DNA sequence: TGCGAAATTCCATGACA
DNA sequence: ATTGTCATGGAATTTCGCA
DNA sequence: TGCGAAATTCCATGACA
DNA sequence: ATTGTCATGGAATTTCGCA
């Protein structure tokens, strides 16, 4: 503070203050003759209050805060004192946007067998049809085979009814879903435990995690659309036709229909493939097991130039899920406990609870 | 002659009347010829309509080349014929009073009648909910003639519900006397 | 049709049908022994009905339609007949998504003088504050200087009141706005004509065109947010503070505040810049005119690898603006009349009206 | 001594009572010293409150280093002093009964009184709407002493509304007899 | 005429419904 | 008959201070 | 052993609120 | 305590038919 600035006035050298400039007194304030003009050097004990005043004018970031300060003052390492404040402004940290991209997506292994993993999810509300408003969509991970059930609500009770009808055919090892109320209810958990089905949940508000079923929605709605052009939206009667149409549609990258991957042979549907007519069932099922293992699998894409990836103990912030008008889009900072994989982490929130969260719903808190 | 395949032939048939269960009285029974895989649908009547409604659910999953039935009214109706023609399904009838299937189908169909009877005693009214577990049992049941369950023949994999407990399927002395009480 | 297939059966050569394969008759149908197995060759007169049946199963694109057909049939140039049908399926064309990117954005010249062009737009509804629900935002193109007016509705009448207050200071040559009802009303047109202001309109549903004002929204709301943290959303009293705070904030790329670009000198606000204290007003205004012409101007970014750019007479489709549930996202095809610039076109719609439209709200109709 | 700049000094002052216009009776007059640029605000009273309300609109655009006024009550109040101190504005008063400004400001202030009077005759009640056009006129009016209008001094550019028609600003014989009718 | 560190500039990211 | 924009905050690059 | 054209594969784009 | 996906339709590349 006032000590440092005395030594300086009487020609002595202090670290940080370059000796080739003339430091004087005027109007009771230590000044200096810089290329840009003459600036005041406030005492160290003053500098924090100055930065804070500058930053608070509009809650500006680094440079815009610096430019205000530099109008009146100079001292060594100004930006370090600016950055220090930005890291401590709660309002800026919970309001500003991130400018770092997530690391590249994972492409999880295709489940190995039909019925290993089910991906489920609701679409809706749709326009009322026969008193129905939603659709339960179930997608077998390995085959893409899809089951569609109309419901009046995205409820547990309607999910149970529907899954009882489906599980009649086979029971799956795992059912993966998002955290919609229907799937997280204890009534649902009991229903699963009863049947030896393990429930797996997506990180919250991250539908890419349910990507397998999510992507099917687009085809479902797209086909419903084409069929209903010029007519009123009576979709209920179409669900069966849609289901069947899709399950028997070829995926150009795979060269198989989801039905084919499920059964190894077309049923009595138009343009059914006849390539295995001369094989025994057993020969057919052998060639099927072969097809199932040699299906195309996409690899992780290249990282973008400015991606970040989580480290244990790092300060990070969770995205607010449904932010109200004029309210911050980010939660207070939290700490990374475990890095489950490069795109998933467990955080301790300040409350402090443990939460498993997608990297996409995080930013690394700025300025350390 | 090309070897038998799934979806080559569905054997369909009705079972009932039964004691009312959630207002349902019959069961449409569908068995795949080649695999012995079995679908069950509860109906309120053995009518062409309940049959069409039911097979519409099944045929949105898999379509048979041939449906085979006896000469029950529901199946011989001209409505049911139209339905089948619309879908390119050939209909096949067994001669009256002389029902032919295959050994596999006759045996399966027997297991169903026997398995139902076993669980409908002590709770003749709660079968509607049991249908899912009946089918799972039936389709994960080991075949003497082939090495494989219907599940394995349909999907080419082991099931996650192996019914490794082959059951009595016989009525115990407790259940025999209780069933003769219900008739009374 | 039946003619062609006769010549073929008796060993003769027809163009398209490779001579090294054995073409026979069986079950009353012309067949061929292809590497993949034995396929039927339908007569030309049949082929269209076959393609249509295949396509209609699920309204599939090229390859997935081909794969069904190839299960039963072979004939020369199958995909040409497949593509022909896809181009004529009205349902597919108005429903499917585009897979071509727009060409790279334009970066229009910064208006040359304060008051050359005004960009305006509404934000809202916001939470009620003092009975107010919207904000009129006015941004001078050259300076970024911003005026904020609270309103009860995004109406012409409130726009007029507000602009009368502002135009008190100066009249602008042009006012650019989107096509919100408030700005397109004849009452508004009269108000502009009266004052010699020319109205310029953004292409519809393309807020990038109002980018100058749009971008200011984000700063406005962001600052409102930081200020209202932990308090109820009483924003009305803050508009003046926000306006002032922003207009005097430095843009790091420009190194000037919008106020500075407007006036050439800071007013009595904190950290005011004192660099021109010794210049006359006239000297100051001279250095200002200099600053104004040498401001950074960004250039057009590189095109993405799969961009398209409009050509006169091309079939294109306009995006449906507010598509209802299960209804096509695209209008029927229309024709490009004029190419106003590489990112803007005039189209004749089928009704047929003339419409000036953003390239971003277009796709080039597929399959010609 | 450093040269005079915009925002160095705002000369503020009230004009009225006037005939009611949309319930307004006065005009706060703000003139920038250096440029002669003029802001006008309609008020319902020459009170500290209406003054603060008004200058709050102005000071969200530009803040003066010095406000100069006469010793009107509104400006000498201790509320008004607090307001000014909050904003780092130095207050300046002219001695009682001896109002000093600058030549530029006195002349401008005269043009306002004269220009208002000209348009308030024949429509003494519709001035509220005219304020915008009054200011445009005043700020795009050529200065004899400098080569430039206030607009040009404030912004360093030509205006898009040049008032190239210098006006009579004098009352015609028609308006003189009509104004002496309104007083009656 | 070259070092280490501070200052400045670069620029991808995201958000204006 | 028109058209994206620009705060942000680590990284890259340039300039500074000193020799 | 090399040509022109057809077939197949590649893969960016967009959309599942 | 978990994780994007895949139809689409021009362009790029490979294979076909023939010599
Ligand atoms: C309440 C439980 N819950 C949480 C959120 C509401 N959610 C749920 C969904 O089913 C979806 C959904 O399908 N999409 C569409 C979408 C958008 C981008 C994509 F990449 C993909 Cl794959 C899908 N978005 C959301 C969402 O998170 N919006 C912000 C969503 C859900 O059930
Ligand atoms: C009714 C007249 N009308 C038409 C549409 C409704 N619109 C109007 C707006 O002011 C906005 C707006 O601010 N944003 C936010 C936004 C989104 C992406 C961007 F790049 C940018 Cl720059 C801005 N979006 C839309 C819109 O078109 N949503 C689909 C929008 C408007 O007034
Ligand atoms: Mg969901
Ligand atoms: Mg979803
Ligand atoms: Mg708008
Ligand atoms: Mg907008
Ligand atoms: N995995
Ligand atoms: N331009
Ligand atoms: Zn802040
Ligand atoms: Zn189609």
């Amino acid at each position: 503070l006032d000590a440092e600035l005395d030594q300086l006035l009487q020609g002595h050298y202090i670290k940080g203050y370059p000796k080739q400039y003339t430091y004087f007194l005027e109007d009771g304030k230590v000044k200096v003759s810089r290329p840009e003009g003459v600036k005041i050097i406030p005492p160290q004990s003053d500098r924090q209050k100055i930065v804070l005043q500058a930053h608070n004018l509009a809650h500006t970031g680094r440079e815009a805060t610096l430019l205000k300060i530099a109008n009146l003052y100079w001292w060594p390492n100004m930006r370090k004192d600016v950055v220090k404040q930005l890291g401590r402004c709660q309002q800026c940290l919970i309001t500003n946007a991130s400018n770092k991209a997530s690391g590249p997506i994972l492409r999880p292994d295709r489940p190995q067998k039909p019925f290993d993993k089910f991906f489920i999810d609701y679409i809706g509300p749709l326009p009322p049809s026969q008193g129905y408003l939603y659709v339960l969509v179930v997608v077998d991970g390995m085959t893409g085979f899809t089951w569609l059930y109309p419901t009046k609500a995205p409820s547990t009770s309607a999910t149970v009814k529907s899954l009882n009808v489906l599980t009649s055919i086979a029971i799956p090892k795992v059912i993966h879903s998002d955290q919609g109320a229907a799937f997280t209810s204890s009534t649902f958990a009991e229903w699963a435990k009863e049947r030896g089905i393990h429930l797996e949940f997506s990180t919250p508000y991250h539908p890419q995690s349910s990507g397998k079923v999510e992507r099917k929605h687009s085809d479902i709605k797209r086909l419903l659309t084409k069929l209903l052009v010029g007519r009123p939206t009576k979709w209920y009667d179409l669900l069966p036709v849609v289901q069947l149409a899709l399950n028997n549609t070829y995926s150009p990258v795979l060269k198989y229909t989801p039905h084919q991957l499920l059964f190894g042979i077309d049923s009595n549907t138009p343009f059914a493939n006849q390539d295995t007519l001369d094989l025994t069932r057993e020969e057919e099922l052998s060639l099927l097991q072969e097809i199932r293992t040699s299906l195309y699998h996409p690899s992780t894409p290249p990282a973008s130039s400015r991606s970040w990836s989580p480290v244990v103990g790092q300060l990070v912030q969770e995205r607010v899920a449904r932010p109200a008008s004029l309210r911050p889009r980010w939660h207070k900072p939290s700490t990374v406990l475990k890095v489950l994989n490069p795109r998933t982490v467990v955080i301790l929130d300040h409350l402090g609870n443990n939460r498993t969260v997608s990297i996409d719903n995080l930013k690394p808190t700025s300025h350390q | 002659d090309r070897p038998q395949k799934p979806f080559d032939k569905f054997f369909i048939d009705y079972i009932g009347p039964l004691p009312p269960s959630q207002g349902y009285l019959y069961v449409l029974v569908v068995v795949d010829g080649m695999t012995g895989f079995t679908w069950l649908y509860p109906t309120k009547a053995p009518s062409t309509s309940a049959t069409v409604k039911s097979l519409n659910v099944l045929t949105s999953i898999a379509i048979p080349k041939v449906i085979h039935s006896d000469q029950g009214a529901a199946f011989t109706s001209s409505t049911f014929a139209e339905w089948a023609k619309e879908r390119g399904i050939h209909l096949e009838f067994s001669t009256p009073y002389h029902p032919q299937s295959s050994g596999k189908v006759e045996r399966k169909h027997s297991d169903i009648k026997r398995l139902l009877t076993k669980l409908l005693v002590g709770r003749p009214t709660k079968w509607y909910d049991l249908l899912p577990v009946v089918q799972l049992a039936l389709n994960n049941t080991y075949s003497p003639v082939l090495k494989y369950t219907p599940h394995q023949l349909l999907f080419g994999i082991d099931s996650n519900t192996p019914f490794a407990n082959q059951d009595t399927l016989d009525l115990t002395r407790e259940e025999e006397l209780s069933l003769l009480q219900e008739i009374r």
